[PDB]
């Protein structure tokens, strides 16, 4: 009943206005804020202070404080975060980059 | 551990290729077209690469397959002429 | 040893090579030849565009006075506590010298031409048995 | 250049580990041991004293040296050097850590005062996800400022089982300044024992006792014994950078004007010098104490200058000296600024007009601009001539190359080139050359603020310099011709040229995805002659009707 | 992970390497023992490998006398391989130079008599590709040996080993 | 020393260029020369290629004018003191900007001649034309007072 | 099985509602042919009309939330202000009314 | 640097012709001609006079 | 801080709505796994009207 | 000494060598990267084993580049340095402060400390000739050397040896 | 000119990630690098005339790999170290 | 299941959790005065057995971290007395769907 009442909410305050967007955009901000059992404001602690990539953390101005806390408590970061893969380098498991291209001998084969 | 792919049946997957792999491997093919790898359908006399990777998708020739990431690790995998190119 | 580089075109080599530079593409290009030679350039003016240690000598300047992210009473800690290495160095008769110059020299309204000048003429003997004291006066003057 | 191959096994990057450095970590991977605080012209003109700036670490310009690895410049990465203290010291990054964990273990014992034996402790280390285990701890180990050797009654019947080491007291530590004072209460004279030790905990003394913490505790704790320890997390030996990461930025009119990071360097190691001379000579106790609190405080302001407002310990001139946290915090300090957004290359930048002689997909382009901008083309059977008659063009008209690419990295650029017209371009090259006709290109306008913004465009080169775009697309990138100016971004390779042409085009992106109607549609000037010409009283003749019909490209033919 | 320095040396008192010990798996699962080889029991299968992979090539474009051995074998790795194997022909030189059988069958029962024994794979492999009759002047040769085995028990293995071996 | 590719044609003996003529992008206008000493300025670590490390000042790279009235005098302390001025046409292009006294800023988008600019029965054929859609949503009513 | 079938309710309650028997025969007036026609491009263009898999919704949403939030305007408070409080709360009311019926 | 001034204007196809004379495939006897250096003042003319003639079809 | 918030959500090819942890946000996407685009606000037809009129 | 073990590789294939008969030809791009050839994990690698039936079956197309990614995995021979026990090599070059034994594939040296002080070296000789009763360095020169240690580099293998020991340099 | 978070965002929000790195890498740093496979640090010593990859400390002549890195990313590991912190592990030990 | 008038002293709820399994419940009247599922913004709540839950996870292929949480001092958790590990299935009235089915674990 609370993200129910919440989404009500958020619907009421942009719909005052330059109505609309679409109910799915809401409806996933709703739930990606809701979705600890709790409620979890967007701030600089909020969000941020979830068992979630050192590195996207310090993309979000607490930077050295947290890169401490990150180097004192020795933890790994998985690097399937799209700023992890940008800040090395690497093409992000994006759109594009949510496969792989393998070749086919067997096709290679058949189609001489 | 075992083997973290998937038979190719049951594979419960949409059969629709779509638009991400859609870009992915005409990119792909342009790039062996480009390098002088050997093209797989016959030539009209247009040179450009990305166009001949377009017709080689068009009548279905392409030697490559794809393979999704299930969240977990596990793999399903699908030849590009299984698929089917609607968009 | 002496770690030198001179650049050399390997397909040239007719001389101390006739090359060119292309600041605008910051590369270096064999200018008989053609072939690039190393790429990505530094930057030569724009370094000095973006804004004495010779005179104040090897050790280094500090003008350290008050900030403004603090308070008033920390800053007089600042300046209290900023005091406590003014004896190791002979960088404070330098600079206290160079104080005793300074007010001489603009004093006497002169130009910083001048200033410097008399800078380097203490800086250039600055400590000797020939200057044997007398008294800053003489040596200053 | 070729980048001086390798033949290392070129892998990505999958996973990153945190930690702290121990003290022989940084001296086994150390190359120099920095002594001289002075740095460059020993006499005084080159090839700088044995102190900072390369002895054996990164070179500076145009020599090979770096520590004798010889990647010129652009190669070597810089080699790390250390420097060793006289005094361990702090760490601003863990102060309230260690204030927190010297509150949870007991000195002279070294062990936790709550043992497996309060039933809500034991609840406490149960729980875990990182760290609210250890706040748990903290939180509950406020208490009982004596260390004790057997509490435990009720874990039984009532029998009373030791298990501690001390039967010490704890102070209560107050945090202040950039030290810890203690408070032994301790109530055990004759009477209550109103004397608390304010005594200034020594960082000596702090490292011996994280020394002597369980490896158990360290896990209870939330420390990774391999890669994070609490007698690591006190700074004893310093490394320090190369100077790749402080270059003296070689003032460019005479001079180096060298810079801060470096003269912060020189600082500490000045106060380093003077700690131990002072204590190897006679030391009256009355110079050690704020001869170390200096070397502490530098240590300090060289990590943070954005601590608690008492010092703020500028330089030279009034500016202050910026710190690392300065120089990685948020607006363009290293993450916001060079990491997550940067320049780029292959950019363009002009303002913009209407034309209704543009269809969607295309952008009106200077000639100047592509004549600037360029593109490599692998060089096949199919394109061999007109690559040929492209180079032989030259680098001054418009349909023509810049730069031309052999197998091995080599640019052979072609405005010298007195060979030009005896190159014979052999295949598997790169030629780099103008931007032709429709090729795909993508397109901005700040600020960007949802999908649309970011899209491409074929290109048809025109004269007259200025961008040249279709009235209908105007909406979406929001702009109107009062002086507004966009961007340019040419791809530079067949995949990223397959995919913007295959996603980021425009005439596949009419249906606006945040709000399901079309973001695009017909404006002002055509919307009024739209309605005028569709009215039932009006009427067109024959020569007009004519004109109109072949105005339409696609027309069929029959009137 | 801690720097792991492990230091290891080599020799016959079960002081093996970790980078070779003994029980690996293999890939498809099942558990692979470390194979350890004779010098003579080398001298044959560089034989079979060279003489299977031959007539796969005879097949593929259709679809014991060292002498001449060595030089042939050589011609047919020049046939396909390059000539930079000078270090491979110093291999099997070495090879026929000091391998204990010239021939196969000996091989062949030693190893038969080897695998109802049951000895120390690289213990027993070492012995192979030494080539010595003398049990006492090995165990003098090499401590770890003298310190392993039994002279009595070496000895009534080597003469039986000794009196089938092609001798020298 | 790595002195650029200007040309520098353009000076004279005295360094300086000449009032009067043309400059393009890259010419320069101003020698300079390192003085210094010590730096063994002519015998040590630069062949001659004498003492020049030079600074010379070229002029931006786009712009080309015409080098007009150049002075020198000593600066507060006595110097050698220089300052230059350079003159360009600037004729009105596509892009430029024009406005109004009412706040309609606005740009060239392209440029006809007379015989198909539109025209009136006097002839008085028109310096520019703005669209109408300017006028409602802006509300400039004084505009069209004042014509 | 079972989320498959609970997820197509609303469009086939009103794909029900439009070809229901009666009013397909008395208004529409469709063929056998036509029929078929108008079920496969049906089928046709919802199996086109699923999410493809792979892209990025919460960046897609963020937007769409964000640039109408630019062009909002600034009793009972309203507008950027309530929409910061509800989307970054912070327990403070400002208008903690609650509506009873 | 390679911005056309007006020189290109009204000088007649250098290197060039004056018209080309390509046919058309969508309709029987049908010809496209592409005039260059040449404008509205010719244009115009052209195709008012060959519209007033009655023997063709079609002309724009 | 939106934008931020809510990168790296991805839609997976098990039609979750899933973070970069697979922690689920949405089970089917959307609760219909439909587009964004391919909607519109086509009306229901048997809301409305009269019992009597629906049965006619 | 010589070694079998499964082992794996990691190879690339341009895009050009996409013909419809790549199997045999990776085989044979096996062959000459596989035979020949020296590491420090696996030392000198020798020859392979298991022609048939091999291991490659599947490949990736690298990102960035048209090359494709393959891995094999195969059994092969090897040899791996020891040290500490003897072996009986041959030596064909020789220096002034010792012998070079080519044993096989690589080079050991014995330095002029590690030979014994008591062992009556004669510098006037070709080769220089450090013998006392029989083992004269010839063109055959059977030294029983005992590798002190093969100290591993990077692909460029190199060992030492001494014959400070009783039938030591003595076969 | 500039690429700043807004546009790699909407960059995201397309979807053409191989296009977002190419940006990334191409039209800027694109630097080398050399990683020890143990210390998983960049103190790995590669005479590249010699092919020796030395990695001192961890004191191995073996495990070395090359990786591409953004040059601003290999300075911030710089003065992350500077700031005694970041161990690079080339591939996955978590499955 | 325990009702308590007012207020419950903490000696009188120290031993609460003492004799596993046996599980002891407290509540006001206050918080029973109305049924909290009777709210129209409360959807439904059912439980799940540990075999389907089971089954859950091995359709899905979550391991039993990345669902969605409840808090235990929930109210709806409060009313139907599960305890930690346990899942919740949830339908809702959901507007682009109509009926939608949604999981949620106790921890
Ligand atoms: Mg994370
Ligand atoms: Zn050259
Ligand atoms: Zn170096
Ligand atoms: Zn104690
Ligand atoms: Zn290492």
């Amino acid at each position: 009943a609370g993200r129910a009442a919440l989404y009500k909410e958020v619907y009421n305050v942009i719909a005052s206005d330059g109505s609309y967007v679409n109910y799915r955009h809401m409806a996933l901000l709703v739930d990606v804020m809701t979705t600890q059992g709790g409620l979890t404001s967007v701030t600089r602690h909020g969000f941020n202070r979830s068992n979630t990539g050192a590195l996207m953390r310090c993309s979000f101005e607490e930077t050295v404080e947290i890169l401490f806390e990150a180097g004192a408590s020795a933890e790994l970061d998985d690097c399937r975060g799209v700023s992890e893969n940008v800040i090395l380098g690497q093409m992000a498991p994006i759109g594009t980059g949510a496969f792989d291209v393998m070749i086919d001998e067997e096709s290679l084969v058949k189609y001489m | 551990l075992k083997e973290k792919a998937i038979p190719k049946d049951q594979r419960a997957t949409t059969p629709y290729m779509t638009k991400y792999e859609r870009a992915r491997i005409l990119g792909t093919r342009a790039l062996q077209i480009s390098m002088n790898a050997p093209v797989f359908v016959d030539l009209e006399g247009e040179t450009d690469p990305l166009r001949i990777a377009m017709k080689e998708l068009a009548e279905k020739k392409i030697p490559l397959v794809i393979r999704r990431y299930l969240p977990d690790g596990s793999f399903e995998d699908w030849s590009v002429e299984e698929l089917i190119v609607d968009l | 040893p002496n770690l030198n580089i001179v650049l050399t075109c390997p397909e040239c080599k007719v001389y101390p090579p006739k090359i060119v530079e292309r600041f605008s593409e910051g590369d270096v290009v064999c200018a008989l030849c053609g072939l690039v030679l190393s790429d990505k350039l530094v930057d030569t003016r724009s370094e000095w565009r973006t804004f004495n240690p010779l005179l104040d000598g090897n050790n280094l300047s500090t003008r350290i006075g008050k900030g403004e992210t603090t308070d008033m009473r920390f800053t007089k800690e600042l300046n209290k506590a900023q005091g406590k290495n003014v004896m190791d160095k002979k960088d404070n008769e330098v600079q206290a010298a160079f104080a005793k110059i300074t007010m001489l020299c603009d004093a006497a309204e002169l130009p910083k031409i001048v200033k410097d000048c008399a800078k380097e003429a203490y800086k250039l003997c600055h400590d000797e048995k020939t200057l044997k004291g007398k008294s800053m006066e003489s040596i200053m003057a | 250049v070729g980048q001086q191959y390798s033949s290392a096994p070129l892998r990505t990057v999958k996973e990153v580990q945190f930690g702290l450095f121990s003290p022989e970590e940084v001296r086994a991977i150390s190359v120099a041991k920095i002594r001289f605080p002075e740095t460059m012209d020993e006499t005084q003109t080159r090839a700088k004293i044995g102190g900072l700036n390369d002895p054996r670490l990164g070179s500076i310009d145009r020599n090979l040296k770096c520590q004798t690895c010889q990647e010129g410049m652009n190669e070597c990465p810089g080699h790390f050097g250390h420097i060793d203290l006289a005094k361990p010291v702090f760490h601003v990054g863990f102060i309230a850590k260690i204030k927190k964990v010297c509150e949870c273990v007991c000195m002279h014992c070294g062990k936790l005062l709550l043992d497996e034996h309060n039933e809500l402790m034991r609840q406490a280390l149960a729980i875990k996800d990182s760290k609210k285990r250890f706040a748990a701890i903290w939180t509950l180990c406020k208490t009982k400022m004596v260390c004790e050797t057997d509490v435990p009654s009720e874990d039984d019947p009532t029998q009373l089982v030791s298990r501690g080491g001390c039967g010490n007291t704890q102070p209560t530590i107050r945090k202040d300044g950039l030290k810890l004072v203690g408070s032994w209460k301790k109530d055990r004279a004759t009477g209550d024992a109103d004397e608390p030790e304010l005594r200034v905990l020594s960082t000596e003394e702090i490292l011996n006792i994280f020394k002597h913490i369980s490896v158990k505790d360290f896990t209870s704790l939330g420390f990774n014994e391999v890669f994070s320890r609490p007698e690591w997390m006190i700074l004893t030996c310093l490394p320090v950078p190369p100077p790749p990461v402080r270059p003296s930025i070689s003032f460019n009119e005479s001079q180096r004007g060298e810079d801060d990071l470096t003269f912060k360097l020189a600082d500490i190691l000045k106060a380093n010098i003077s700690l131990e001379t002072l204590e190897h000579n006679g030391a009256p106790h009355h110079a050690i104490e704020e001869a170390e609190s200096l070397l502490q405080f530098h240590v300090a302001t060289y990590m943070d200058n954005d601590i608690a407002g008492q010092p703020q310990a500028l330089q030279k001139s009034g500016r202050p000296v910026k710190s690392i946290r300065a120089r990685l915090k948020g607006k363009e300090g290293r993450i916001r600024g060079n990491l997550m957004g940067k320049r780029v290359d292959f950019s363009a930048r002009t303002v913009i007009s209407g034309d209704p002689n543009l269809e969607l997909d295309q952008v009106g382009v200077p000639k100047s601009i592509a004549k600037t901008l360029t593109y490599p083309e692998v060089v096949t059977p199919y394109n061999i001539d007109r690559l040929t008659q492209l180079v032989r063009n030259g680098p001054n008209e418009h349909p023509g190359a810049k730069y031309v690419i052999r197998d091995s990295g080599d640019r052979i650029d072609l405005r010298y080139s007195k060979r030009a017209g005896d190159i014979q371009l052999q295949y598997g090259w790169k030629v780099e050359r103008h931007i032709m006709d429709n090729d795909p290109v993508l397109f901005n306008r700040q600020p960007s603020l949802h999908k649309m913004s970011m899209m491409a465009h074929r290109v048809k080169v025109i004269p007259y310099s200025t961008f040249r775009l279709n009235l209908s697309v105007t909406s979406p990138y929001n702009a109107d011709f009062d002086g507004d100016e966009m961007n340019l971004h040419v791809p530079q390779s067949e995949e990223t040229r397959a995919e913007l042409s295959q996603l980021c085009a425009v005439p596949l992106q009419i249906v606006s995805p945040q709000s399901n109607k079309p973001c695009m549609g017909i404006v002002q000037d055509t919307l009024c002659g739209i309605r005028k010409l569709t009215l039932r009283d009006t009427f067109i003749e024959l020569d007009q009707v004519l004109n109109m019909l072949y105005w339409v490209p696609d027309w069929d033919g029959v009137i | 992970r801690l720097k792991k320095v492990e230091e290891e040396e080599n020799a016959a008192t079960l002081q093996l390497g970790q980078e070779f010990q003994l029980k690996q798996i293999n890939h498809q699962g099942e558990e692979e023992e470390l194979i350890a080889l004779n010098l003579s029991e080398a001298r044959l299968v560089i034989k079979e490998a060279l003489v299977e992979r031959r007539r796969a090539f005879k097949r593929s474009q259709k679809k014991e006398t060292r002498e001449k051995e060595l030089e042939s074998i050589d011609v047919l790795l020049e046939q396909t391989t390059g000539g930079n194997n000078k270090d491979l022909k110093n291999t099997m030189q070495y090879l026929t130079n000091f391998s204990r059988f010239r021939d196969q069958e000996t091989v062949g029962a030693v190893i038969q008599l080897l695998k109802s024994t049951g000895l120390h794979p690289f213990e027993v492999a070492q012995l192979g590709s030494l080539a010595c009759d003398t049990a006492d002047e090995a165990k003098t040769l090499i401590p770890s040996l003298n310190n392993k085995i039994s002279d009595d028990e070496l000895e009534r293995i080597l003469k039986e080993l000794s009196n089938l071996e092609t001798l020298y | 020393l790595r002195m650029k590719h200007g040309t520098y044609d353009k000076l004279d003996d005295d360094g300086l260029i000449a009032p009067g003529v043309r400059v393009s992008g890259e010419d320069v206008i101003i020698g300079k020369t390192t003085p210094i000493s010590p730096d063994e300025e002519e015998l040590g670590q630069r062949t001659a290629y004498h003492s020049k490390r030079d600074a010379s000042t070229p002029l931006r790279s786009t712009e080309n004018g015409i080098v007009d009235q150049v002075l020198v005098t000593t600066n507060q302390d006595g110097l050698k003191f220089v300052k230059v001025r350079v003159r360009t046409t600037k004729i009105p292009q596509i892009g430029d900007k024009f406005a109004s006294r009412h706040g309609q800023k606005g740009t060239i988008g392209i440029t006809y001649r007379r015989e198909d600019m539109p025209f009136t029965a006097e002839g008085i054929v028109p310096d520019l034309i703005i669209n109408p859609h300017a006028i409602p949503s802006r509300m400039t009513v004084a505009h069209l007072i004042e014509c | 099985q079972n989320a498959q079938r609970d997820a197509v309710t609303l469009f086939c309650c009103l794909l029900r509602s439009r070809l229901a028997t009666r009013r397909v025969l008395q208004e529409y007036r469709l063929t056998k042919q036509a029929f078929d026609w108008v079920l496969s491009n049906i089928e046709a263009q919802f199996l086109r009309s699923v999410v493809h898999p792979g892209e990025m919704v919460g960046v897609l949403a963020a937007q769409s939330i964000g640039e109408p939030a630019t062009q909002m305007t600034l009793k009972v408070t309203s507008g950027v202000p309530r929409l910061k409080e509800i989307l970054n709360v912070a327990k403070n009311m400002k208008t903690p009314s609650l509506t009873v019926y | 640097m390679n911005a056309p001034d007006r020189f290109e204007l009204f000088l007649l196809g250098e290197g060039e012709s004056k018209l080309k004379i390509d046919p058309d495939t969508k309709a029987p006897n049908a010809v496209v001609i592409t005039f260059e250096k040449e404008d509205h003042t010719l244009g115009n003319l052209i195709r008012a006079e060959l519209l007033n003639d009655r023997k063709v079809l079609f002309a724009a | 801080r939106l934008v931020k918030a809510l990168e790296d959500i991805m839609v997976h090819y098990d039609n979750t709505t899933r973070n970069s942890l697979g922690n689920v946000i949405q089970f089917i996407y959307g609760e219909d796994g439909m587009d964004a685009a391919h909607i519109e606000k086509q009306s229901l037809d048997t809301i409305g009207g009269s019992d009597a009129a629906f049965e006619k | 000494m010589f070694f079998i073990k499964d082992l794996s590789l990691n190879i690339t294939l341009h895009p050009s060598f996409f013909g419809p008969r790549m199997k045999q030809y990776l085989k044979t791009k096996l062959l000459e990267e596989v035979e020949g050839s020296c590491t420090g994990k696996f030392g000198y690698i020798l020859c392979v084993l298991d022609y048939d039936n091999i291991d490659i079956q599947r490949g990736r197309i690298l990102p960035t580049d048209g090359s494709a990614e393959f891995n094999v995995k195969y059994r092969a021979v090897v040899f791996k340095p020891f040290k500490g026990e003897v072996v009986d090599g041959t030596v064909v070059s020789c220096s002034q402060h010792g012998f070079e034994v080519q044993v096989g594939p690589m080079k050991v040296f014995v330095t002029k400390h590690l030979m014994p002080q008591d062992l009556t070296f004669n510098a006037g000789s070709n080769p220089p000739s450090y013998q006392s009763s029989e083992d004269v360095i010839t063109i055959k020169s059977r030294i029983r050397v005992k590798i002190e240690g093969c100290i591993s580099q990077v692909s460029s293998i190199h060992a030492i040896g001494s014959i400070k020991e009783d039938y030591l340099g003595a076969i | 000119l500039r690429f700043g978070e807004m546009e790699r965002d909407c960059m995201i929000a397309h979807g053409a990630a191989s296009f977002l790195k190419e940006r990334l890498m191409e039209a800027s740093d694109a630097f080398r690098v050399h990683i020890c496979g143990i210390c998983g640090l960049m103190t790995v010593i590669a005479k590249l005339n010699h092919n020796q990859f030395e990695c001192k400390g961890c004191d191995n002549k073996i495990d070395i790999y090359q990786i591409h890195i953004p040059y601003a990313a290999k300075l911030l590991f710089q003065e992350l170290m500077a700031m005694n912190i970041p161990r690079l592990y080339t591939d996955r030990s978590r499955d | 299941i325990f009702v308590y008038q007012n207020n419950i002293t903490p000696s009188a709820m120290k031993l609460v959790p003492s004799i596993p399994p046996a599980t002891i419940e407290t509540f006001n009247e206050a918080a029973l005065v109305v049924n909290i599922t009777h709210h129209e913004l409360v959807p439904k709540h059912i439980r799940l057995s540990s075999d389907e839950k089971r089954e859950l996870l091995k359709r899905y292929r979550l391991k039993e971290s990345q669902l969605p949480r409840i808090q235990r001092a929930d109210p709806v958790a409060l009313y139907l007395g599960l305890k930690r590990g346990e899942v919740v299935k949830i339908i809702r009235k959901s507007e682009t769907s109509g009926r939608y089915a949604s999981y949620r674990i106790c921890m």
